[PDB]
């Protein structure tokens, strides 16, 4: 037996959560219970919290959504066959360069794509802001904001910081299954070959590092969870045999180890540094740096 | 140059952050010791971290780390070698020692409380509503050792009321006393709970609990100290895969 | 030097090789029959390396790089200097990993746990031959593996995608990669959840699993699990790499053009294949 996959599932009155500071009248009634899902985590679903902000999140999500849509049902013609089989290739594309930043763009022209990214703006930035209160609500640390913000930088990067340093909307990525893939290829090509973007080098490192990190986490817990392993809190307070077993493992392995506590801080930043590292090498793009290839040369 | 500014400070901080990330991580074990008990000369580069406090819920106290190491039992083993590097033999039985992959800590000795201040778990049969949902229900099967002989029958489930998971079985030995076993070193089958760690006349010597209704953490860790420790003290009490197939 | 609490898990037993030959520690690092195989075989491909560098003329880490033998060699073997050398480093590396996955396991026998972590490591393994000999058997030819080089490796990935053309339209390659993401997106979000409960705002009492519960569902209306989300974060990053060798043990073999028309299946079904209008008709 691994525990990869539980071997019976136990179930019993529905857990409608801590109250601590939040405000339950905004707490919706919990949903039903997934056995399927019980077999790898838990089966209840919900309940969840909806405030004011996040129903803003919510409409401006499916606003953009929806605006995406109806661009793609135009494209499409209005035809379910023709918009099924052509879906991954319709694009919601940004302003042309001679419109640089400004809002003048005819709807077709760029105009839907500048409505969709200022819903997608309200609704990623509403929704920043409920990871931060409901965290508050519940008296926890922020970490949760924090670490999203990181995924919001590179976000942020690519369709409104750098487009506006470069004066121009066109430098925004369009909204479209492969037509975003195609932008990405483009982009390394006209800056010279990422790969020797020093910024796109670490981003893959810790991309690379984030999967082995977390294979090597995830593995360890399931490999002590026949001490209690995952309930880390507990162990953070009061360190058991699987907390031990855990670190001699890997100090025995490569020389060292981290605590219950402190792995979640190496994991926590190897993500986060992902998106930070991934920002600051498309912030430079084509704003400090026309061809890496080149730039790599004299460094 | 912009980029190269970036470059060379992100390094910078890089370093600094994996400092930081290790000097965090040495909130325990740490000062390392020599393999007598006292301070080895070599403490590293990364210096100790200056003290934290975790305020810990339900009049638990607090938790102060890095702090003087807790551990304090007597450790039933002896030294192999004069030079440093070498295992350390059991004096006596290791699994009744609890020493080895058949250690268990010191902790309290108090069940895991959840977020309303009450026991995180407990048996089925007094957990109001709880049920099996899915899956072979184990309670009532018999259960077989790595000896494959009969080592008792389940009488219960245990469980993780907050996580709704089952996290023991509760076993009946032959004398009439129970046992807990823990959820992920068993295997259901449609006829029995098959146990590889122990052997059938291991079971009486399973740590037991002082209620009949909780488990304290300081249990857990023997209970789930002594059956891993099963898989090399009780390897000779285990029958072959072929003759388990049989 | 060992932690604090470290004394009573030094303990004899475990090894799968040599009984207690090999069974001690150098400092924190443990030995054991693996942990020399490793040795050997890391500092035997170090020195196959060093080599390739003198007959390369370099001794800059930025520049070393030993390659494959020449598609012309095909399978066989061939000179040192003209990819031979490669061939033996590669078989050096695949030891030593093997050896570490299997040291691995003798230190999971010793401290009682399970073998999740070699069993992880045993997939990095697998896309590393996959890379290096399964797709080159498969294609032919010891030359489509890459080169050890810490540039040049990268130029060989930049040549083998742009022989498809974008790669990005690899089928196997878009799974592979939302892996990638969802993995960091969970390791972040896990990390953080941890945090937050164990280092609540100054001067409140830490928090519980059931913040860390209450949390998630208040946020998304689901909570996976203390359990659930490491058997997520395994799931997510093994199953990144298990599409990652997939999408390129394919490449080559049964799928030899540009990527992008390979989705040209989807848009020539019969019942839409001819419609006027859109994007292809
Ligand atoms: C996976 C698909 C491609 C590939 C695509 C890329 C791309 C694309 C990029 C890299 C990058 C890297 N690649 Mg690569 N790379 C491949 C296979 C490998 C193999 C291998 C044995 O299979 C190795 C050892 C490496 C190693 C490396 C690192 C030098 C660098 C950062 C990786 C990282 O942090 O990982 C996460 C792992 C950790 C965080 C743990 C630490 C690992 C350390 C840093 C590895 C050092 C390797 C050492 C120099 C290699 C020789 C070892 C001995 C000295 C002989 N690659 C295959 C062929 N690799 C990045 C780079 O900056 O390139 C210069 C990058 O942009
Ligand atoms: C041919 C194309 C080029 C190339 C062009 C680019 C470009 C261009 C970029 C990257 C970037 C990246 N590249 Mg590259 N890249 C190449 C080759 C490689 C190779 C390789 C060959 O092996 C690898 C491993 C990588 C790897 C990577 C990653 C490290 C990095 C993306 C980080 C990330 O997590 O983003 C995913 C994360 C996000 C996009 C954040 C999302 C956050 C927002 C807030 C989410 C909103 C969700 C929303 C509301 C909608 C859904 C909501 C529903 C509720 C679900 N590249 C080749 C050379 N690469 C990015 C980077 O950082 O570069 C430095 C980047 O911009
Ligand atoms: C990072 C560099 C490029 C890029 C390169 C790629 C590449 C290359 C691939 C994807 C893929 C995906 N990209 Mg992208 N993508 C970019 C920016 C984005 C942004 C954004 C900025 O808001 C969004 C919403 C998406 C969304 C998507 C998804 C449709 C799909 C799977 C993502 C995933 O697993 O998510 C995390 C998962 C959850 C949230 C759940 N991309 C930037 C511009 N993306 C994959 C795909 O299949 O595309 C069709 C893929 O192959
Ligand atoms: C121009 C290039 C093409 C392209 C061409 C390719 C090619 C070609 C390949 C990939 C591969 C990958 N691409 Mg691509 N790809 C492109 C753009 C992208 C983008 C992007 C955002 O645009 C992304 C995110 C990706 C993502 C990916 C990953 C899914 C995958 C690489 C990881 C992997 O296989 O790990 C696997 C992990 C390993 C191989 C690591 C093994 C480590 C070993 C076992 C141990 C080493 C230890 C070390 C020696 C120790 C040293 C000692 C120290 C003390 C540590 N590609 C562009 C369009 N891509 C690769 C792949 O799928 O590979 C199978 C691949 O070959
Ligand atoms: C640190 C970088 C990594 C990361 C982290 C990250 N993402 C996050 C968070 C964090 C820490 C959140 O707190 C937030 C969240 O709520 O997660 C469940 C989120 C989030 N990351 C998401 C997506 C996402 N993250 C991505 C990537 C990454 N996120 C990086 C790998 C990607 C891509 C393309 O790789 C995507 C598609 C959302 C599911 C969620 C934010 C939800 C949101 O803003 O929605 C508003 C929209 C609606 C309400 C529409 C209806
Ligand atoms: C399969 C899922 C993910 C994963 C998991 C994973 N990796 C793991 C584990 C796990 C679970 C370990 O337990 C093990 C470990 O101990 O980690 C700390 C490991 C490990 N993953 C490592 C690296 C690594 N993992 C990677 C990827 C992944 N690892 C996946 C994303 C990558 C990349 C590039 O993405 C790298 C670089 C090592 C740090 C470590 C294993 C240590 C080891 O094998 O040591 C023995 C070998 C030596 C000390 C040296 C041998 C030297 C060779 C003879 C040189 C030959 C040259 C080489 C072939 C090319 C070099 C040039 C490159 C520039 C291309
Ligand atoms: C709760 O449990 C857990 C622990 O314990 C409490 C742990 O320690 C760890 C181990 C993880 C860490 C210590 C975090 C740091 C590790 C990484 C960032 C992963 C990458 C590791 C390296 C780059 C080091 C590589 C070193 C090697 C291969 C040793 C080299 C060998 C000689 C020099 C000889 C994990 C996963 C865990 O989940
Ligand atoms: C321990 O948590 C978890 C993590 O760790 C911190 C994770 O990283 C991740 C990994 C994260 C991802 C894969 C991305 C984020 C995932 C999502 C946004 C999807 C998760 C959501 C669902 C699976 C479904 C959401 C369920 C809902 C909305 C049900 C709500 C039910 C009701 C409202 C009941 C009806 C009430 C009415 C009608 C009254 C009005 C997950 C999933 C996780 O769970
Ligand atoms: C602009 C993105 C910057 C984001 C950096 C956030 C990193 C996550 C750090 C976790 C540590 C949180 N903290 C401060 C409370 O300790
Ligand atoms: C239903 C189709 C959704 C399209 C998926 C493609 C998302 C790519 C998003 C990139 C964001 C665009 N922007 C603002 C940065 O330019
Ligand atoms: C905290 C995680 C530590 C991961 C550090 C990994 C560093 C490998 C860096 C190689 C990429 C650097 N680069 C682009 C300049 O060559
Ligand atoms: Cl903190
Ligand atoms: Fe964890």
């Amino acid at each position: 037996y691994q525990n990869i996959f539980s071997q019976v599932q136990v179930r019993g009155p529905a857990d409608l959560g801590m109250t601590e500071d939040v405000n339950l009248a905004n707490r919706s009634g919990v949903g039903p219970f997934s056995t399927l899902l019980g077999w790898f985590g838990n089966a209840q679903l919900g309940p969840i919290y909806l405030g004011s902000l996040g129903v803003l999140s919510l409409f401006s999500g499916l606003m953009w959504f929806f605006t995406i849509g109806i661009w793609f049902w135009y494209q499409a013609g209005w035809n379910p066959a023709v918009f099924l089989r052509d879906l991954f290739f319709f694009s919601l594309e940004p302003p042309a360069p001679e419109y640089g930043l400004s809002f003048a763009a005819p709807l077709k022209e760029g105009g839907l794509w500048l409505i969709a990214s200022f819903f997608m703006f309200v609704a990623v930035w509403s929704w920043w802001g409920r990871t931060y209160l409901r965290a508050q609500a519940l008296g926890m640390g922020k970490h949760t904001a924090w670490a999203f913000l990181s995924a919001i930088w590179l976000w942020m990067v690519l369709g409104f910081i750098r487009p506006i340093l470069m004066g121009s909307w066109s430098e925004a990525v369009p909204y479209g299954i492969f037509s975003h893939l195609d932008w990405t290829n483009n982009f390394s090509l006209v800056h010279g070959n990422l790969f020797y973007n020093p910024f796109h080098g670490l981003s893959i490192a810790f991309l690379y590092g984030s999967a082995l990190l977390f294979a090597m986490h995830g593995a360890t817990i399931l490999a002590v969870s026949r001490f209690g392993g995952e309930r880390e809190l507990e162990q953070i307070a009061d360190r058991g045999t699987a907390a031990e077993r855990a670190a001699l493992f890997w100090r025995w392995t490569m020389g060292f180890n981290a605590t219950m506590e402190g792995i979640h801080r190496w994991a926590i930043w190897m993500a986060v540094l992902v998106t930070l590292t991934g920002g600051i090498g498309i912030l430079l793009s084509g704003t400090v740096v026309d061809n890496w290839y080149v730039w790599g040369q004299n460094h | 140059d912009l980029a190269s500014l970036a470059i060379y400070s992100f390094w910078i901080f890089l370093a600094g952050l994996i400092y930081y990330l290790q000097t965090e991580n040495m909130r325990e074990g740490y000062p390392l010791e020599n393999e007598d008990g006292t301070p080895a000369a070599n403490q590293g580069p990364f210096p100790l971290p200056k003290p934290k406090t975790f305020i810990l819920p339900h009049g638990r106290g607090t938790l102060t780390v890095p702090g003087p190491e807790s551990e304090d039992r007597p450790i039933a083993l002896a030294r192999t070698a004069v030079s440093e590097g070498f295992p350390h033999a059991p004096t006596g039985d290791p699994m009744k020692d609890g020493v080895g992959p058949a250690s268990w800590v010191a902790r309290r000795d108090l069940p895991e409380l959840d977020g309303h201040g009450h026991n995180k778990i407990k048996p089925m049969k007094a957990a109001a509503g709880f049920h099996v949902s899915a899956g072979k229900n184990p309670i009532g099967l018999p259960v077989r050792g790595c000896d494959l002989e009969i080592a008792g029958k389940v009488v219960d489930i245990w469980v993780d009321i907050p996580e709704q998971m089952a996290r023991f079985l509760e076993v009946e030995l032959k004398d009439g006393s129970t046992r807990l076993l823990p959820m992920q070193m068993v295997k259901v089958q449609s006829n029995r709970v098959h146990v590889n760690a122990l052997s059938s006349d291991l079971f009486a010597g399973i740590p037991t609990i002082k209620s009949p209704t909780e488990v304290t953490l300081l249990e857990e860790d023997k209970i789930c100290g002594y059956v891993a420790g099963g898989l090399m003290y009780a390897a000779p009490k285990r029958k072959s895969v072929v003759a388990a197939m049989l | 030097a060992l932690l604090s609490f470290e004394r009573k898990y030094r303990v004899p037993g475990g090894t799968l090789v040599g009984g207690n030959l090999f069974d001690f520690w150098v400092g924190p690092f443990y030995v054991g029959f693996f942990g020399v195989a490793t040795f050997f075989f890391a500092a035997l491909g170090i020195i196959l390396i060093a080599w390739s560098a003198v007959l390369q003329g370099t001794w800059n880490p930025q520049l070393i790089s030993v390659y494959p033998p020449a598609l012309e060699y095909g399978l066989g073997g061939a000179p040192l200097a003209k990819g031979g050398l490669w061939q033996i480093i590669t078989i050096c590396a695949t030891g030593a990993f093997v050896s570490w996955a299997l040291r691995e396991v003798e230190i999971c026998r010793k401290l009682g746990i399970g073998y999740h972590i070699p069993f992880a490591f045993a997939f990095a393994i697998l896309a590393y031959l996959t890379l290096v000999l399964f797709r080159p058997v498969m294609m032919g030819a010891w030359g489509y593996a890459f080169p050890y080089g810490i540039w040049t490796h990268l130029d060989w990935v930049s040549n083998t995608g742009y022989t498809y053309g974008n790669f990005h339209y690899n089928p196997a390659h878009m799974i592979a990669i939302s892996f990638f993401f969802t993995n960091a997106l969970a390791l972040a979000l896990h990390g953080a959840l941890v945090l937050s409960a164990a280092n609540p705002e100054k001067g409140k009492e830490m928090r519980t699993p059931d913040h860390e519960d209450t949390f998630f569902r208040d946020l998304v209306g689901y909570s996976i699990g203390t359990l659930g989300i490491h058997r997520l974060g395994l799931l997510l990053s093994l199953s990144a790499v298990f599409f990652s060798a997939l999408c390129m043990i394919i490449t080559g073999t049964i799928w030899f053009d540009q990527w992008v028309d390979w989705w040209q299946w989807w848009v020539k079904l019969p019942w839409w294949a001819n419609i006027p209008g859109g994007i292809n008709g």
